[PDB]
């Protein structure tokens, strides 16, 4: 009963539903000058082209 | 209220105690257990019981007298 | 020498839980206080996880809980621990409060003091939780009640523009409230810790009245373990409760967004405030009626002012036990009259179980008491 | 069985306690699949397991 | 972005000394930067996740 | 006419406390409201990642999340176009505003189905018996505004029956009678009032096993511990 | 015979604040310990007002806190009193740290311990009432001590995904800080409780380090009006701070809405961190510096194991209390090392002062009270 | 990049119990409704907080109904134009974030709430932002980034709007480029703080509290502690 | 602790006085400054040479940090 009860309560601390949709995104290349990053989100996380 | 060795000062008794792997895990279960159920029954059955079919009666008298108001109009 | 005697932690530890001499002939209606204590922190840490995912906000409120119960992982069995387990605290309550009046415990003064303080900080504990989910009966619940705080005259209506946070409930009142009930059951813990220091001042009680001062076994380890069993008892019917029938309890209406317009009309408060609304609506007075809820709590509190017995206990006064369980029935009468619509007949026997509650426990007492006084030679 | 039992498992606390560990663990993964087995037998049919096989 | 002794990426939290591919050489930097799942097409896009 | 009429308990696949829900039923039922009932009625605290292992596929799930184009943010413009949606969408209100749906009706906003089931007196047989019980008005009609069903406080709905032989005549073999439609979406509503239903009888049968497991056990111990004082006899010594 | 003596309650505070055996030589080092307990007591409350007017919201946070500066009456001196007040309470920690470890309080090894769990429990507190006004350092500063936090091999991988509440900080970071920045300091308060039982169990400690039995004044009403005459000094600083200086300490980027695609170069915390954060960007090591972090706090706990001297005061063992000073301004150094950006005679003198540090600490002050222990001859 | 420390000037509200004039904070939001606000917002102050500071009643309700509000539903619920009352805040002239990011070559302008508190500098690093514009000694100028040393990175693309359009004030004051520029800067230190009149008020209020009651307990402290100074020792022995 | 059962004092003798009729500061300005100049005398070689060294440490990273920043090369 009780690492049933420590199991259950670290799975409400775990995470939640929606944030484990997480996108498969499209990034066009050239708008950006010879010399220069620019970040785009995924996962909330900068990234970097 | 306080602790042990000032309480009471009582003398002329002894105590048996007898250890707990001595004796059985249910001595006379069923054989006592019962007719003791059934004397604590009826040691409160015209004591615990009377207000309770006084609750279920005045329970019925109202439903019936609510049910008789909005089953004419 | 002994560890357990010498650390002064472990002194409040052993004063406590080891060597206190308990009476020998208490049965299962004296493990409340560990059923309370029990519920008490599942109750801390419900209400905790729950506010690691709760939003204060009217807007917000209804989605974020939809999102707790669908989308957090288990927060639809922790949202519902967190409620029936208020309503198993509450049944704990009332049986504690019902072996307190029925074993004649009462004589402890001070102690019944601070348990009615604790009464008061639980129903206000309880009332600003069930407004939290931002309900349609929490909505009119509130204003019904903050008007009932209106009622005072020349002070109540400053205090409800006070505790309002603009005209009526909006996102300052849902804080506020939100505050009150996040921060109430840790005061309620520390009373708590007031009411075992007055009782481990005077000495826990036997269903005799004699004090059982030659015939004191240990609180450990047999009550321990008796503890463990009826909390264990509680834990299966609490969560059976909560994983069979959730819907038993819980209002069809608690689902619903807050409409600022509605009024739905089987409005009403939960069955735990049922019978301190019964005695509002069958008074036609506004001030008369919390003035009749505020004098039935202040009842509570002079019922120990009025035994006049020689005797503890009414268990060998059978007449006075007759009358108490009048009042288990009238109580469960003025419970379930409080869980029906406005009617009249519903409002005349309303009104005789509430004037009947009042005459049984102040008049009915003393003249019960003194009948079984002068009818043994006394 | 008995008097065998009490004389290898009842004497030392850590032993003790290290062997109802590991037959928690053997009785948890026995009650996973007599509990999932009960409960998949009593409501066959309407469950998704057999839905997604059709695919 | 064009910072640091290499004139490719540099982190000021630690002052993190990067090449133009983000590979540490000057600092208590662990490790180097991860590739991510993306795929180029020559439209000039990038299909990234 | 302040006489509402209960819904007597029906027998349902989830009726008795181990039962269950038919997921297939599920799918037949929100293949019925996002065919038919999405139109009036908002559920927009369901997603499609709901419907992931509930009933359906992993792919058929990106293809009901294209079939309905929201919204997508700012490119670097705001300009706010249509966006299909992979996973993570939501399902769209049929109406921005609330007086967008009085306005397109006689007030009388249609409630968002989420909690249905279990927001009104009387469960999932009530939606059953609201959705079945249309006859006509012997007597008593109002204004002709509304229209007449029993089921209902107040005895008076704006929202037409819509039922009416065959709406879909859908998928699979499955004739759409009334009864048909009425139990897939009484088993669909169920299910989204609570998402954790199957999951929450699992934990009841282990727990009713271990209920039946400890009971015995903590209950001998308690005896065993106690079982001194039980035994313990008194003598007399002046 | 008396009230005091015979009611339970009054047993307890008249043995604890009536008729305290205290030594009568004090200074205003013993000042400190009431100023915590007044500064817990009044951040408590401007907490509960801030928890009466904030939501936890990252869309709605920072133009809630802005409300509650504006719109809220007075919202903004509360703001501002509980932000200093928190301030002044780690300037009066720092003291009483100082204290007990000057004047030689140190032999009592559990009233040491306690405090060591108390400051870990204040600077938890601290930080994470640090990210909830939502701001852009509150943003970045929880982003790196997260990753700090997942700089454990093989351990802290799943430990910090467990405790993102996400993929990164989001609302239900926000929510799980604001459910510990609440609870902690009740908890704090209890140990606190803990902290003052332990020492009216041993007794207080007078300037000469001479044991002092025979010097017993009450702490009635002399240092009941010292610690009067303190608390408003302290109230005189945390008034002087909230009404002419709120921008000395309050760190400017803190008054943004958090992009999270920012990062500015400015990456220092509130100036309570600047000591510990120098130690962690001097040495070469990523779990060499937590490693050194963790050990600097555990050369905290195991103070009193390397003592070695035979008189516990530091006023007549002149040399180690010039290392003391050469400590304190060590620890100096580092908090204004730490509050500077980084570069290469910054590298020097950081990793130069954190060899100091342990250098100081782990030998010059036990070899200290060993020859001075030596002349004496002994 | 080099990071010049601006100077600290003598602000007639630099001295600790100095206070804002309500004229210069009037002309002040005359300089920033004329030609501050296309650009950047101030979106957290709304025009009561100018009724009782800055404006007389009808003057302010002027200033607030001039101005657009598109509030929402109507009969049928959409959307209207409002002039709105007083719980208007200033109208948001870019709209997305990002939409302003494409307005000007980037780097699009931020609010205006907390700049004269939170840019490592008071309102003198604001005046001399605002004055600074000057000329270039050979450097990059990457075609919409202007020149000025007040910046980290001497590269801003915000034009200098200060000595184009003298705004005529309705008091009359010429305008100048540092007089419009210092009465703004006040504008924006009030803006920063609007409890900047009562906290001094405060500050007074406890300094003299503090002044006069200072001396009292501690002199009662050494009054009660007169016993223990005074008392002297001596050892008898037989 | 209690307060009765602590030591064994003999031969003490203790004379004070009533705290309303001295008065309530004698002599703050002709005892307590020269007090604390004593405590001036006897603390600054155990508190002051730290603090110097410091300011110093402080000046020089500064003066350093910033002719550190400012090259000014040849080419
Ligand atoms: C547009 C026409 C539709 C369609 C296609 C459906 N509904 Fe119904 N519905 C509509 C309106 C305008 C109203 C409001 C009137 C009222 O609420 O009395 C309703 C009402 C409902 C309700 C509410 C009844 C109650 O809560 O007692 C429900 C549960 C409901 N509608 C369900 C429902 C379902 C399941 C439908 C698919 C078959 C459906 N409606 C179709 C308008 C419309
Ligand atoms: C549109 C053109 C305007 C107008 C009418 C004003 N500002 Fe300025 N501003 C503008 C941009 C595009 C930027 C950002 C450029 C950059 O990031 O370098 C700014 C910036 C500022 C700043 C901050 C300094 C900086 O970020 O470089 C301040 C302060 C500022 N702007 C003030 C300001 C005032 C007081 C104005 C009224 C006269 C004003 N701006 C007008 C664009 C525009
Ligand atoms: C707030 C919830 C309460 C808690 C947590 C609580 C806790 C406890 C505990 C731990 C005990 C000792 C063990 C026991 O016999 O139950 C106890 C006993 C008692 N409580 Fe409470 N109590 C509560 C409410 C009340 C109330 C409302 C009253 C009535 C005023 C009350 C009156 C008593 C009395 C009279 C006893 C002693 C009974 C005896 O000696 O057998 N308690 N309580
Ligand atoms: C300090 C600890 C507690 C916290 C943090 C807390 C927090 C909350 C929160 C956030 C809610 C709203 C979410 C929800 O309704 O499910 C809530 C509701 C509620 N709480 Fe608590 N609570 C605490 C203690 C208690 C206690 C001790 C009781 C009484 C036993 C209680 C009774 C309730 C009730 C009845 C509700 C309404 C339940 C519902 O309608 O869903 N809470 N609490
Ligand atoms: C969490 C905040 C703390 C509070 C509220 C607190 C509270 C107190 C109080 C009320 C006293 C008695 C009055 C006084 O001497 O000032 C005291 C004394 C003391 N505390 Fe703490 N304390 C705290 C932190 C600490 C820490 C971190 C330590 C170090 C481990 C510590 C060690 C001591 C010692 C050694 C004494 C006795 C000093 C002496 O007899 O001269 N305290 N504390
Ligand atoms: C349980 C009681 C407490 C509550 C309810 C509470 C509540 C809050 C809230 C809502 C904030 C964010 C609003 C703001 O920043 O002004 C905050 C910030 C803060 N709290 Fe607390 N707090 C509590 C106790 C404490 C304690 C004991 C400390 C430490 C002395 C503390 C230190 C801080 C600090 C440093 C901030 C950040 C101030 C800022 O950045 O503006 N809080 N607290």
């Amino acid at each position: 009963a009780a690492k049933n009860v420590v199991s259950q309560f670290v799975s409400s601390m775990s995470a939640s539903a929606d944030v484990l949709a997480m996108s498969k995104i499209e990034i066009k290349l050239s708008d950006i000058p010879e010399g220069k990053n620019m970040a785009f989100k995924w996962r909330g996380k900068p990234l970097f082209v | 209220g306080r602790q042990f060795g000032h309480l009471t000062r009582v003398r002329h008794v002894i105590t048996y105690s007898l250890s707990p792997f001595e004796q059985r895990a249910f001595p006379h279960y069923f054989s006592k257990g019962i007719p003791n159920v059934l004397r604590r029954t009826r040691a409160c059955i015209l004591r615990v019981a009377p207000p309770f079919v006084v609750f279920y009666l005045v329970y019925t008298w109202g439903t019936q007298e609510f049910e008789k108001s909005k089953r004419k109009n | 020498i002994n560890i357990r005697k010498t650390h002064p932690l472990m002194k409040i530890v052993n004063n406590a839980f080891i060597d206190l001499p308990a009476p020998s002939n208490i049965s299962s209606w004296w493990n409340f206080g560990s059923l309370l204590g029990i519920c008490l922190i599942l109750q801390i840490l419900t209400g905790l996880f729950l506010a690691m995912h709760y939003t204060p906000d009217t807007t917000t409120a209804f989605s974020s809980v939809t999102h707790i119960c669908r989308d957090v992982n288990y927060g639809w069995i922790i949202r519902y621990m967190h409620a029936n387990g208020a309503s198993m605290f509450f049944i704990c309550l009332f049986m504690h409060v019902g072996r307190g009046l029925y074993y004649g415990s009462y004589t402890f003064l001070e102690t019944w003091n601070i348990g009615v303080i604790l009464l008061f900080a639980t129903m206000a504990t309880a009332f600003m939780g069930y407004v939290l989910p931002w309900g349609q009966m929490s909505f009119w619940g509130a204003t019904v009640i903050t008007n009932l705080l209106s009622a005072i005259p020349y002070i109540g209506t400053n205090l409800v523009e006070w505790i309002w946070g603009g005209f009526s409930v909006d996102k300052a009142t849902l804080t506020r409230f939100f505050a009150f009930h996040f921060i109430f059951p840790f005061i309620i813990a520390a009373l708590a810790m007031v009411h075992l220091l007055f009782l481990h001042e005077t000495g826990s009680n036997n269903p005799t009245g004699i004090p059982s001062d030659t015939d004191k076994i240990p609180f450990h380890p047999y009550y321990t373990i008796k503890d463990i069993l009826g909390a264990i008892l509680l834990i299966l019917i609490l969560m059976l409760l909560v994983l069979f029938t959730p819907d038993l309890l819980g209002d069809p209406d608690n689902y619903t967004p807050a409409n600022p317009l509605n009024t739905p009309p089987h409005i009403k408060p939960e069955w735990y405030f049922l019978f301190a609304y019964a005695i509002l609506r069958s008074i036609p007075n506004k001030l008369g009626g919390v003035l009749a809820l505020v004098l039935s709590i202040l009842v509570l509190v002079i019922m120990p002012l009025l035994h006049t017995s020689k005797q503890r206990s009414m268990m060998f006064r059978p007449i006075s036990q007759c009358m108490f369980w009048i009042l288990v029935a009238d109580l469960l009468t003025l419970t379930w009259i409080g869980g029906q619509p406005v009617e009249h007949p519903y409002i005349i026997i309303g009104q005789l179980a509430s004037i009947m509650y009042f005459l049984i426990i102040l008049v009915m007492m003393p003249v019960a008491s003194i009948i079984e006084n002068n009818l043994l030679k006394w | 069985l008995t008097a065998r039992l009490y004389s290898l498992l009842f004497r030392r606390t850590s032993t003790f306690a290290l062997t109802i560990v590991v037959g928690a663990l053997f009785f948890e993964r026995a009650f996973d699949q007599g509990a999932d087995a009960i409960y998949e037998h009593i409501n066959e049919g309407k469950l998704w397991k057999h839905i997604k096989h059709k695919y | 972005a064009n910072a640091g002794d290499f004139g490719g990426y540099y982190c000021p939290c630690h002052g993190s000394h990067y090449d133009a591919s983000g590979r540490i050489r000057k600092g208590p930097a662990p490790l180097n930067l991860e590739v991510p799942s993306y795929e180029f097409t020559s439209d000039d896009m990038v299909i990234v996740g | 006419s302040d006489l509402e009429l209960h819904p007597p308990s029906y027998p349902w696949s989830h009726r008795g406390l181990l039962s269950s829900l038919d997921h297939t039923s599920i799918r037949r039922g929100f293949q019925v409201y996002k065919q038919v009932c999405s139109s009036c009625h908002s559920m927009d605290y369901v997603a499609y990642r709901h419907l992931v292992g509930v009933c359906y596929t992993e792919d058929e799930a990106k293809a009901l999340a294209e079939e309905v184009e929201v919204q997508d943010g700012p490119n670097e413009d705001g300009e706010m176009f249509m966006r299909p949606g992979k996973l993570s969408d939501y399902f769209p209100k049929p109406y921005p505003n609330p007086e967008a749906a009085r306005a397109a009706n006689n007030g009388a906003l249609p409630p968002d189905l989420s909690y249905i089931v279990r927001a009104r007196h009387g469960g999932e047989d009530y939606v059953f018996s609201l959705l079945t019980g249309y006859c006509e008005p012997p007597r008593v009609s109002l204004r002709e505004g509304l229209y007449f069903n029993p089921y209902f406080p107040g005895q008076a709905i704006g929202m037409a029956p819509p039922i009416y032989n065959e709406v879909l005549e859908f998928d699979d073999g499955t004739p759409a009678t009334m009864s048909q439609v009425a139990k897939d979406v009484c088993t669909f509503l169920r299910w989204a009032a609570e998402p954790e239903h199957d999951h929450r009888k699992r934990m009841g049968l282990k727990m009713l096993l271990m209920m039946g497991l400890l009971l015995p056990l903590v209950y001998a111990m308690k005896r065993h511990k106690w079982s001194v004082l039980k035994s313990r006899k008194l003598a007399y010594r002046p």
